[PDB]
């Protein structure tokens, strides 16, 4: 058995579905059977958060959650606390976390100290991925995360229709964003670069600068090449209404 | 505020789509923005004696 589903109860929190994947490199992973068992069988619009971690973006996440609610979109992140959780819980949004099982901790009952890599309350579905040797690190789950996103957007094969729209939101609050951006560009997916992280602020600043004035101090050369090849959209706002308008636009229309 | 980095062609297409939704479905795809106007009103100087 390549995967096993569980009911996961967050301490003082919601009941989630937790799926352990025992081999992330398994050829032809049975996503159809997995998603049928989770009742995730419709095609859903997807908002994928790239490099999501704990950040001071509170009102921005309220706008993002509103746009996802109005579009019936599933949010996909890295299963750790981001500050989106209160808005997701209140609106009954589907929040899907994908993480390596070895890189995350299970929440402790009545713990006075939250670990920054603890699974956050608000996730409705958790995908904990492993290799055979249980040595998986951050970025190695990224291929599984994108394949899951593509299958969630396609839904059941019997629905003859185009897949639902997928938008990526580059937060870059963690340094491990590069592999996920590389895969998003490879699948021709739109990427919203959101203000608030040092990496995103540098990208936005350099997008407005003339070529001769561009200074890259934090962004790797590979990311600079990806910015020319991919569909990147700069959001120089932390306003809840501006992110909601961007997400709603990209979930409804493809501008390229 | 002109903050949406959008090509004019897409801006017109979105407005036409909004007018179509507003006529057919009585719903706007444009989110309402608040406009605050300072208004000067007269109040009596009721002596707080």
């Amino acid at each position: 058995q390549v995967w096993k589903p569980y009911d996961f109860l967050f301490p003082a929190g919601r009941l989630a579905k937790l799926v352990k994947v025992f081999d992330v490199y398994f050829k032809n992973f049975p996503f159809s059977d997995l998603l049928n068992k989770l009742k995730l069988t419709e095609g859903y619009p997807i908002v994928n958060l790239i490099g999501a971690a704990q950040s001071n973006r509170g009102k921005f996440y309220a706008g993002l959650a509103r746009a996802c609610f109005n579009s019936e979109a599933i949010i996909v992140d890295s299963a750790i606390e981001t500050g989106l959780e209160p808005y997701v819980i209140r609106r009954d949004l589907k929040l899907v976390g994908v993480a390596p099982e070895n890189c995350v901790k299970y929440p402790k009952i009545n713990s006075t100290y939250k670990d920054p890599y603890e699974l956050s309350n608000g996730h409705t579905h958790l995908f904990l991925v492993n290799d055979k040797d249980k040595t998986l690190q951050w970025s190695q789950e990224t291929l599984f995360k994108i394949q899951l996103i593509l299958k969630l957007a396609e839904g059941k094969v019997s629905k003859k229709g185009p897949r639902c729209k997928i938008v990526n939101v580059l937060l870059a609050d963690t340094p491990n964003y590069l592999d996920e951006v590389r895969l998003a560009v490879k699948y021709d997916l739109p990427i919203i670069v959101c203000k608030g992280s040092h990496i995103c602020d540098e990208i936005i600043k350099n997008s407005k600068a003339q070529e001769e004035e561009k200074q890259w101090n934090l962004v790797d050369d590979e990311m600079q090449e990806l910015l020319q090849k991919g569909h990147f959209y700069m959001l120089d706002s932390l306003d809840s209404e501006d992110i909601a308008q961007y997400i709603h636009f990209f979930l409804t229309f493809t501008p390229y | 505020k002109g903050i949406l980095p959008m090509k004019e062609s897409f801006k017109y297409a979105y407005l036409v789509l909004n007018d179509l939704f507003q006529e057919q479905l009585q719903f706007s795809i444009i989110e309402p923005k608040s406009a605050t106007k300072e208004v000067v009103k007269a109040q009596p100087l009721i002596g707080i004696t």
